């Protein structure tokens, strides 16, 4: 039960993945807040280039929409739409 | 075999 | 659509995810070698857990085996099996 070479290549070379992101992240400015959950899934381009001088970055971006619960200290448990970034196709281009 | 693409078993002749 | 609280909690809560992880990470004492591909696909625990006093950690651990290419300088590419750890479940835990 060795995983065979071309199919360890193919599921690590640069591509969309399933990464989860914790939230200030991206909402940096929303800093005083504590988000439930903290993190969220989110298709980001990662694995490897055939060269270490090149990095995997995406081409094609897009936004998806999710309910995160929001609390502000000395203030109400909310639960609200926000939106992230997703990426659909990736590159590997110089580093 | 450019480096900036995926693949082929005769990229991987040359190794 | 709009991803309902229920649904982005259960996705996001500590478990086991394949995770894109550099081979120079997993044995830097091997890192006169180059690695094709130089990442590799594991189940590892990620997310994030109901308190932020809390740490998602293995509770079951085993080891698969790949076929990766190990290239020195001055010599020849050589495919030989390497041994990876991966996470077989999770939990959430104090630090």
């Amino acid at each position: 039960e060795v995983v065979k070479f071309m199919d360890v290549y193919q599921r690590s070379y640069c591509h969309p993945i399933e990464t989860l992101v914790d939230i200030f992240q991206e909402y940096p400015d929303e800093i005083e807040y504590i988000f439930k959950p903290s993190c969220v899934p989110l298709m980001r381009c990662g694995g490897c280039c055939n060269d270490e001088g090149l990095e995997c970055v995406p081409t094609e971006e897009s936004n998806i929409t999710m309910q995160i619960m929001r609390i502000k200290p000395h203030q109400g448990q909310h639960i609200g739409e926000m939106s992230f970034l997703q990426h659909n196709k990736c590159e590997c281009r110089p580093k | 075999c450019d480096i900036h693409v995926l693949w082929e078993w005769e990229c991987f002749x040359r190794x």
